[PDB]
RNA sequence: AGGACCGAACCGACUAAUGUUGAAAAAUUAGCGGAUGACUUGUGGCUGGGGGUGAAAGGCCAAUCAAACCGGGAGAUAGCU
RNA sequence: GCUCGCCGGAAGACCAAGGGUUCCUGUCCAACGUUAAUCGGGGCAGGGUGAGUCGACCCCUAAGGCGAGGCCGAAAGGCGUAGUCGAUGGGAAACAGGUUAAUAUUCCUGUACUUGGUGUUACUGCGAAGGGGGGACGGAGAAGGCUAUGUUGGCCGGGCGACGGUUGUCCCGGUUUAAGCGUGUAGGCUGGUUUUCCAGGCAAAUCCGGAAAAUCAAGGCUGAGGCGUGAUGACGAGGCACUACGGUGCUGAAGCAACAAAUGCCCUGCUUCCAGGAAAAGCCUCUAAGCAUCAGGUAACAUCAAAUCGUACCCCAAACCGACACAGGUGGUCAGGUAGAGAAUACCAAGGCGCUUGAGAGAACUCGGGUGAAGGAACUAGGCAAAAUGGUGCCGUAACUUCGGGAGAAGGCACGCUGAUAUGUAGGUGAGGUCCCUCGCGGAUGGAGCUGAAAUCAGUCGAAGAUACCAGCUGGCUGCAACUGUUUAUUAAAAACACAGCACUGUGCAAACACGAAAGUGGACGUAUACGGUGUGACGCCUGCCCGGUGCCGGAAGGUUAAU
């Protein structure tokens, strides 16, 4: 069957990447939460 | 004119290999490990000055580093840059 | 000319084409074209505002002269063309100085006739002149509402508006709906009925022919669930309620005009 | 000419059997429907939860839908076990 | 290593996406591999990806995103102008051969090409954020011209047969060659040319558009393929030699013709239809300010530059998405033979596999199949499932009907092989020869050679000739829905939804309506032959009575009635 994860790096980075998070206000609050939690990988972006 | 200080930092090492020994004797091409940000003109200027030899053309490729496991900890070697420097005919180099 | 199709397949059983052999069998005039991107009935919010719109054949937009400002300069009619953007056919006209434009084609207009706008224009089908120069009782189309704004009334394929009166600054019109409306006597109008009068005699014949025109299918409201529509629900076919919109506004009879700005311009409503 | 006909690719899923701690969290096998059209498909885009979207089954919205998911109010409340 | 079996419109080959070293070599076998393992996509170490032409970057825009100012909004923010992003589309150029354990249109050999720089020499209207042209566009259909490629002949090399025959109308193998450059062909489009004038193209214009007049019918544009060159090359069966048995070195024949032929190419054509079929830049051209002998412009030649990033490997899969080395899913490209209408299907080529537990035994029972006496739906909720029908041609074909259908109705006959007609026909193809010619990739004539159905007659074999695979069961009555379509991903495909049609009603345009505190946007760059909503649901005949109730519409004299 066709499963729900059909990967595409272009669509992965436009939707969840670094500059897509820094574009909006709430996305900047997402990166502030992950830095407060202390994430190694701060975003998707390789 | 590429500055003389940069040309001393372009070349890292010669690359010893079975393919490197073949290219030296057949196509008269040496194989060099170069700095990663070095371009083809910087290599051609460096080899023509620091080795005193006439360069015909320089082909480059980037070697991706392998992923190794020291013990159980994962790790990745560095990406490095590789240059096939074809000397002109008659020219010779150690 | 209406052409009943022979029933070689169901879906051609009920088709009546409207075949006009005078339309140009070629590409339209390329400088007067521009892109007309489809919408799907969706606004800048992405939501569907108006339903049932979507799909259909790609359509290029034809820039049509409604303002009709080239006064005094006569123009000959080069050819008649098909316009996908509208129900009426359009006419490619050539002015004397070398400018080509598109107008709405009137009823009796054919290729080779001369038209002319301006006040000193004659009264033949095709001329455009302000309605203080047009005699009372004549049928005009492409009528402006404001002077110089461009024609807005009686533009669909077989329509026309009669000029029934004039009292100084205003003329009184008999719109195609039957509504009597006052318009200023300086607004331009184009003589004669507009052309493609047999457009309403077509029958699309099959369901796909409406999808060709970008009309997605309409689900009637009683075929839904009560969360979807006020008509929805029921165990069987139940409709025990007054007919409303999907938003709960009465449809069978309830009036919706709420413009108190233009009430001075309406003489009598439609009947 | 055709929402024309027969029929592969392709799209779909009518019937039966198997399978039901499966090869598979819906499939296989033998048949079956459509197959120039309201067709199908790649890539990219847009619509966000009382909201979307729906040729309308309360269908679908990341194996979840008569109101998604995640975090918070939060140790909701529980005359019940 | 020799056999056997399997795929072969794939279970072969090339990619994109995705993965990220799984690639190659050495070495190791604990764990991992549903068993063992010396093996591996496992561990460990080393090696491997070479570009001016491929791709990305870059130039250009689509949907769309962001958005200076701006407008709007308690705040956050929303929308949007100028702009600036954004491919999945537009935009310069490289092929053949060779080579590595592993890369190659990237290296090597050979032969090209493109765009920029500078520099001389000749030449002199250059100049844009502007004008115009071009780019530049649909579906279906019809042929014609080709090529890829195949077959046969010729040609060259080899063979003379484990068992009867096989020096021949015998067997096997080969018969390959590019981009570029030259030629401008089949064929497609097009009237050219000069001058005068011009309310248009925001100003300008020699350009485009429009008027004239004159002259010439014949110029131009596009164009597959062929031919020549590229190529005295390269490649080539084999031999000749060494042999780490893997290989490496050397040498090298013939290298033609006919016929068939694409879904590829001419073709972004041509014809036709209605549902009327992107944008922008590169490119071409016109002038504006400007520049005046300077700059720039094109022309030749020389020289220089063409960076950076990607390039391994799998890619219908053991490497991607499915927790698995998972019978699933996954877009593009390539398309050999025989039979066949065919990309079906059977068997094969190239190529790749035998699916990572085996060995026995030959119980019940289960699974997937084969055949069956006599009967033939008695089974059963129900002919569920099985079985049967199945092709082509010709004959023939009912009720009913919207005259299209029904209909492949039903039903039946023929079908192999060989010979003859005819040592291969009709047809196709079309060489020499001859004639003509604005002379060529020309036009006739001409029929060699090749290819080749179909039919009749005669004969002959079997139980059976559409012999396998493949491949409609048919008819009668009737309910519902007109139909094609749609739907509950994962128990419901239906009479449900949709539908063309019909009607009611709203809506005069800053439309009704919808999304939005708003600005705005959709409706729609539409204008009552239009748009929204609602019901009904092709078509045919029709659609009766009731306005008391509940709604809606119209009324404005009276009663009642809010803030004030
Ligand atoms: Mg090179
Ligand atoms: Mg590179
Ligand atoms: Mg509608
Ligand atoms: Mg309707
Ligand atoms: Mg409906
Ligand atoms: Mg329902
Ligand atoms: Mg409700
Ligand atoms: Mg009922
Ligand atoms: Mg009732
Ligand atoms: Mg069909
Ligand atoms: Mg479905
Ligand atoms: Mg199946
Ligand atoms: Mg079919
Ligand atoms: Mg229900
Ligand atoms: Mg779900
Ligand atoms: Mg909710
Ligand atoms: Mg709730
Ligand atoms: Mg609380
Ligand atoms: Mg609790
Ligand atoms: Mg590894
Ligand atoms: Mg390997
Ligand atoms: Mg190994
Ligand atoms: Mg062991
Ligand atoms: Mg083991
Ligand atoms: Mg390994
Ligand atoms: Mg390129
Ligand atoms: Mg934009
Ligand atoms: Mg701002
Ligand atoms: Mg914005
Ligand atoms: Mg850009
Ligand atoms: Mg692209
Ligand atoms: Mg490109
Ligand atoms: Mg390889
Ligand atoms: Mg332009
Ligand atoms: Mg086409
Ligand atoms: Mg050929
Ligand atoms: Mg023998
Ligand atoms: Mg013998
Ligand atoms: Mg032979
Ligand atoms: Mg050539
Ligand atoms: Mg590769
Ligand atoms: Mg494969
Ligand atoms: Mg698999
Ligand atoms: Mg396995
Ligand atoms: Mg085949
Ligand atoms: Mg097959
Ligand atoms: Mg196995
Ligand atoms: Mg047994
Ligand atoms: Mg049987
Ligand atoms: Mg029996
Ligand atoms: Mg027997
Ligand atoms: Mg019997
Ligand atoms: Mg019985
Ligand atoms: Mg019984
Ligand atoms: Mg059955
Ligand atoms: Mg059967
Ligand atoms: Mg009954
Ligand atoms: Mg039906
Ligand atoms: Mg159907
Ligand atoms: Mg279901
Ligand atoms: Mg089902
Ligand atoms: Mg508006
Ligand atoms: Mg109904
Ligand atoms: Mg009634
Ligand atoms: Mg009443
Ligand atoms: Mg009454
Ligand atoms: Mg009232």
């Amino acid at each position: 069957m066709k499963r729900t994860f059909q990967p595409s790096v272009l669509k992965r980075n436009r939707s969840h990447g670094f500059r897509a998070r820094m574009a909006t206000k709430n996305g900047r609050q997402v990166l502030a939460r992950r830095r407060a939690k202390g994430r190694a990988r701060l975003t998707v972006s390789k | 004119m590429i500055r003389e200080e940069r040309l001393l930092k372009v070349l890292r090492a010669p690359h010893v290999s079975e393919k490197a020994s073949t290219a030296m004797e057949k196509s008269n091409t040496i194989v060099l490990k170069v700095a990663k940000d070095a371009t083809k003109a910087e290599i051609k200027a460096a080899v023509q000055k620091l080795f005193e030899v006439e360069v015909e053309v320089v082909n480059t490729l980037v070697v991706k580093g392998k992923v190794k496991r020291h013990g159980q900890r994962i790790g990745r070697r560095s990406d490095w840059k590789k240059a096939y420097v074809t000397l002109k005919e008659g020219q010779n180099l150690d | 000319a209406v052409v009943k199709c022979k029933p070689t397949s169901p879906g051609r059983r009920h088709v009546v084409k409207v075949v006009n052999p005078e339309l140009h069998k070629g590409k339209p005039f390329a400088p007067l074209l521009e892109k007309n991107s489809k919408s799907g009935g969706r606004n800048n919010n992405g939501r569907i505002t108006t339903r049932h719109i979507g799909g259909g054949h790609k359509q290029a937009y034809r820039i049509v002269d409604f303002k009709r400002n080239k006064d005094g300069i006569p123009a000959v009619v080069e050819r008649l063309e098909y316009d996908p953007n509208r129900s009426a056919n359009i006419a490619l006209v050539l002015y004397k100085d070398g400018e080509r434009r598109y107008i709405l084609a009137p009823k009796g207009l054919k290729a080779g006739d001369q038209i002319q706008s301006g006040v000193d224009a004659a009264i033949k089908p095709g001329n455009t002149l302000p309605m203080r120069n047009i005699p009372v009782g004549s049928t005009v189309h492409n009528v402006e509402m404001k002077p110089g704004k461009g024609g807005q009334l009686a533009r669909s394929a077989g329509t026309y508006v009669q000029i029934v009166a004039r009292d100084g600054a205003y003329v009184t019109l008999r719109l195609r709906s039957g509504e009597m409306r006052k318009v200023e006597a300086d607004c331009r109008a184009t003589l004669g009925e507009v052309g493609n009068a047999e457009h309403m005699l077509r029958v699309l014949g099959k369901a796909g022919a409406a999808r060709w025109r970008g009309v997605r299918p309409t689900v009637r409201g009683t075929a839904m669930n009560p969360v979807d529509h006020p008509h929805g629900g029921g165990e069987g076919r139940n409709f025990g309620k007054h007919p409303v919109t999907p938003w709960g506004v009465q449809t069978k009879g309830k009036k919706t005009r709420s413009n108190k700005r233009t009430d001075k311009f309406i003489v009598r409503r439609r009947s």
